[PDB]
RNA sequence: AGCCCUAGCACAGGUGCUGCAUGGCCGUCGUCAGCUCGUGCCGUGAGGUGUUGGGUUAAGUCCCGCAACGAGCGCAACCCCCGCCGUUAGUUGCCAGCGGUUCGGCCGGGCACUCUAACGGGACUGCCCGCGAAAGCGGGAGGAAGGAGGGGACGACGUCUGGUCAGCAUGGCCCUUACGGCCUGGGCGACACACGUGCUACAAUGCCCACUACAAAGCGAUGCCACCCGGCAACGGGGAGCUAAUCGCAAAAAGGUGGGCCCAGUUCGGAUUGGGGUCUGCAACCCGACCCCAUGAAGCCGGAAUCGCUAGUAAUCGCGGAUCAGCCAUGCCGCGG
């Protein structure tokens, strides 16, 4: 399950870090569902692609080490 | 849907390979693909010679390439104006230095792989599908063979129901290992679809 | 898609994981032996001709 | 037997090694 | 001084030298009963002697390798017998009636494709 | 003291082509420790006969490397002559050693 | 067995009492092809007929077996209208097998927790003539005899 | 000139439909003892005879008989492996025999033996009894092997309008700013259910732990990894050897011997779930396998039904390989005990 970094995506932090020099966005869309949710970069509601669309996932502290797609489920009535 | 390939079956006695070159577990893949694109260009751009075997040898950057025909000169020119073009084409893709023999079969109606092509040719020139078989067998049986047999698959005469004409003579002991039976397979790209032609010539023994 | 595919399998790719074998003859994704680049089909074929050196029918 | 990764058999069968089947 | 036979039995080969006198039997550098320990049938391997009455008035030195403990057991049995025909022509006329002299032709028959196991085919359900 | 390897697909023409090296090293060399045959390295392939589902009924192909070994204890240039060039191998490999 | 009448696969004699009939028995005891353990068991069982009775094991074995051989049995028979259990005699090869089969089975049905004891007791209790083997012997003999009426077909 | 870039054009491309337009290749009846032809003869003819009959065989195998006499595709035999002996050959065998041995066939010394691998020999109903017209059948001797010694490869005319246009080839038809292409993500892994094929068990002829060469096919130089150290371990360091009958994967496991559990849903059985980690890979949520701590489910040998196998077979126990970064392999193809 890894232990040398958290294999989280370049294009995502670039956008998170440089969003947090004063930034409060929900319109933030992404296809990088395999990137680990990073220590406390919370607040911002990410929009995750499940294969069909982007899901409004508002993020909290207690859901950190989890990868992004655990919240954007990929199939229906399960 | 039974019956082995009769060369495959006999690569023990009674028949040797179209490639007598040794090697090992990282060259073979490539010493092969080459081996093939060689015959790739040869079989396409030398059809008229009428090339039966295309035997090949190797020993690091040399290659024997003994091309068998019975129209041997149609490969050459009238002195060497083509056979020079070819040792040129070969070594252009084969970044190596290519030998290039040429050969004559003293009797081409014993060359199954020709007998096939001949009959195949005829079929495209809307010929007599059944007397072709009748003739070709008699040709091969004429050149002192011990046994002959020819097969066409189907759409015989453009027919909508695919059929199968066959004809034979003398022995063709397809179950004997010491048989020495040449096997020729030819295509036939007619307007209405592809026929397929097989040729079998018996000779051998002890 | 078998054409745009046979080609793309010759390329070098973003990340080497996306590589793979492919019957160089019969352009084929599955059952391609490493010591040949050859689909079990386009293979049983050559083998029978003798175009494959030293390869015999096994029997015991 | 062959299904307990914590028997020795469990590991022969699985093919693996570890505490319950070490590499000699 | 010396005598020989070569016993074989299904991947198992038996180098056997007898010597006169004692009764002890070294096998791959071990006493018989250390190599064949608990293995209830081994006492048979030296049955060829009890056949001729050389009960235990030979020693024997024996290398035996290849495959199996019980196959070895029978392998030896062939040596112990093929050895004494070559220390007496007439050691024959009462080992044939018991046939300690036949090789024993039998061997792991081959795994065939499509079967599970040589002969055992798989399970037909029909509907 | 010469140690030359001989690998092959064709069993009959190692024992052929490299038993010219048990003559042209006996006639102009001297002592010979004969050909020693090393166990074969058999490479089996197993193919389903048809192009489609018939998972039983297959064919078996094996390509077998026959390995042959030669030692000769008189290293002259009396020998490196027919054993420099005078050929009849055509799909062989050789390792030259000392 | 359409063509020939099949040779009775012969057995190596025992490496102890020297009896075919023993190995026969040993073979039946054998499970997954483990003849070793199989043999240990039968011998270790002969030891519990010293410790228990003054008699010689072999004699007990023989005499118990002889006690579990049936003489009659009902072989089934179809006829177009009903099913008929027809009593015929028992050929000595079948006797041999049923007995030895039955012993082992009777024996593995017993309570004691160990191979060599179950064998032993059974062997004793049946040479006395009160085996659970001997049950499924007098039953067969009885089942014939009760169907003594149909005993006039016997093909 | 080439070659490249945009604007055109002729064209490419399509795993888009048709296996009932096809080729090739496979499966099936079935390794069943059959299916035919030439000429003669019988019949107005379709056809028959031959190929039926009697004996015999695994077999249309042979024999005797006969308006038939022969032949071809089959069967058998020619090829591979396994059994017994010889010939040739020594970086695998060895006190087999003697010397040295830090006691590791390691060091000289030697292929005798074992083996490795190439060629040969051997079995033919040839011998004796008995029956028979014959072929051959029942016995016996010799012999490693008897009467097809055991396993393969090998599939007749043809049948199933069998299978496959998605391996490839191919007639035809349909798409051609899209039924072509390229990418990011998702799906092929969904789950009230129902069959197939398996794996693992339900235990004491058993489980557990310790020790204890019986070895008999294969794979390895962008690799097999000996040996050291770190870690309960997966694995991570360093690092030797071997293009490999030399070095490595490699421990075979059932077995043997000791000990332990005492008939308990258990020291049987290891499903489920919690947690912490290892590895491969750009990346392991959906969707990897591995190690360890915990959790321990159903299962006490299975209704009516139904499958496999006749001997080294079945039952049972491990070993390797192919594809492959890794792997969902309990599958497959193989090896021995
Ligand atoms: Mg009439
Ligand atoms: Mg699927």
């Amino acid at each position: 399950s890894l232990k040398k970094g958290v294999f989280v995506d370049d294009h995502l932090l670039e956008k998170v870090l440089e969003l947090n020099a004063k930034g409060e966005k929900r319109l933030i869309k992404t296809w990088s569902r395999r990137s680990t949710i990073v220590p406390e970069m919370v607040g911002h509601t990410i929009a995750v692609y499940n294969g069909k669309q982007h899901v409004p996932v508002y993020i909290t502290e207690n859901m950190v080490g989890h990868k992004l797609g655990e919240f954007a489920p990929t199939r229906t009535y399960r | 849907g039974n019956k082995i390939h009769p060369i495959g079956f006999r690569l023990g006695i009674t028949r040797d390979w179209e490639s007598r070159w040794y090697a090992g577990k990282k060259q073979y893949r490539h010493l092969l693909l080459e081996d093939q694109r060689i015959r790739g260009l040869l079989e396409k751009e030398l059809y008229s010679a009428g090339l039966a075997r295309v035997d090949i040898e190797r020993a690091a950057d040399n290659v024997a390439v003994t091309v068998h025909v019975a129209k041997p000169g149609v490969v050459i020119g009238r002195g060497g104006e083509r056979i020079r073009v070819l040792r040129e084409e070969l070594a252009k893709l084969t970044g190596k230095n290519v030998a290039l023999n040429v050969q004559e079969v003293q009797n081409p109606n014993l060359s199954a792989p020709l007998v096939a092509q001949r009959v195949a040719e005829q079929i495209e020139r809307r010929f007599a599908v059944r007397r072709a078989i009748k003739q070709a067998v008699q040709r091969v049986m004429e050149s002192g063979a011990k046994g002959a047999k020819v097969i066409v698959s189907g759409r015989i005469g453009g027919a909508e129901q695919a059929r199968t004409e066959w004809a034979a003579q003398g022995r063709v002991p397809l179950h004997t290992l010491r048989a020495n039976i040449d096997y020729g397979f030819a295509l036939a790209r007619t307007t209405y679809g592809v026929l397929g032609v097989k040729a079998y010539i018996f000779l051998g023994e002890v | 898609a078998r054409k745009a595919l046979i080609e793309k399998a010759k390329r070098t790719p973003k990340f080497k994981v996306r590589a793979y074998t492919r019957c160089v003859r019969c352009g084929r994704a599955r059952s391609v032996y490493r010591f040949f680049g050859l689909c079990r089909i386009c293979l049983r074929e050559l083998a029978h001709k003798g175009q494959l050196p030293g390869v015999r029918k096994a029997s015991w | 037997g062959k299904g307990d990764r914590r028997t020795r058999r469990g590991k022969i069968w699985r093919g693996t090694y570890g505490k319950y089947r070490p590499r000699k | 001084e010396q005598y020989y036979g070569t016993g074989r039995r299904k991947e198992a080969v038996a180098r056997v030298f007898l010597r006169p006198g004692n009764g002890k039997v070294t096998v791959n550098g071990q006493d018989f009963n250390e190599y064949f320990q608990g293995l209830v049938r081994a006492v048979a391997a030296l049955e060829p002697l009890r056949a001729v009455d050389a009960l235990g008035r030979f020693d024997a030195y024996i290398t035996v390798r290849g495959g199996g403990k019980s196959g070895q057991i029978d392998a030896i049995k062939l040596g112990i017998a093929r050895a004494l025909v070559q220390y007496n022509p007439d050691y024959r006329a009462k080992l044939k009636p018991l046939g300690f002299l036949t090789r024993d032709a039998r061997v792991v028959e081959r795994k065939k494709y499509g079967k599970h196991k040589a002969r055992r085919a798989p399970q037909y359900s029909k509907r | 003291k010469i140690r030359i390897k001989l690998r092959g697909f064709d069993h009959k023409t190692l024992d052929a082509s490299a038993q010219k090296i048990v003559e042209a090293a006996r006639r102009s060399g001297a002592q010979v420790s004969g050909p020693i045959p090393l166990p074969t390295r058999v490479r089996r392939f197993t193919v389903i006969r048809g192009p489609f589902k018939h998972k039983d009924s297959r064919e078996h192909f094996e390509l077998r490397t026959h390995n042959r070994l030669v030692d000769i204890i008189n290293p002259n240039r009396k020998t490196i002559e027919q054993l420099m060039t005078l050929d009849l191998p055509t799909g062989v490999e050789i390792e030259i050693k000392t | 067995a359409r063509r020939r009448r099949a040779e009775v696969r012969q057995l190596q004699p025992d490496l102890v009492y020297g009896d075919v009939l023993v190995t026969a028995f040993i073979n039946k005891i054998m499970r997954d092809g483990k003849k070793n353990l199989a043999a240990r068991i039968f011998y270790d069982a002969c030891k519990i007929i010293q410790e228990k009775t003054g008699q010689e094991p072999l004699k007990v074995f023989k005499q118990a077996v002889e006690n579990v051989k049936p003489r009659m049995e009902v072989r089934s028979r179809r006829v177009g209208g009903a099913n008929y259990q027809v009593p015929m005699e028992v050929s000595p090869r079948r006797q041999q097998s049923l007995a030895l089969r039955w012993l082992v089975q009777a024996a593995n049905q017993r309570p004691e927790r160990r191979a060599a004891v179950r064998i032993a007791h059974e062997l004793m209790d049946a040479a006395e003539g009160k085996g659970g083997a001997v049950k499924k012997k007098e039953d067969v003999e009885r089942m014939a005899e009760a169907n003594r009426a149909y005993a006039h077909y016997r093909w």
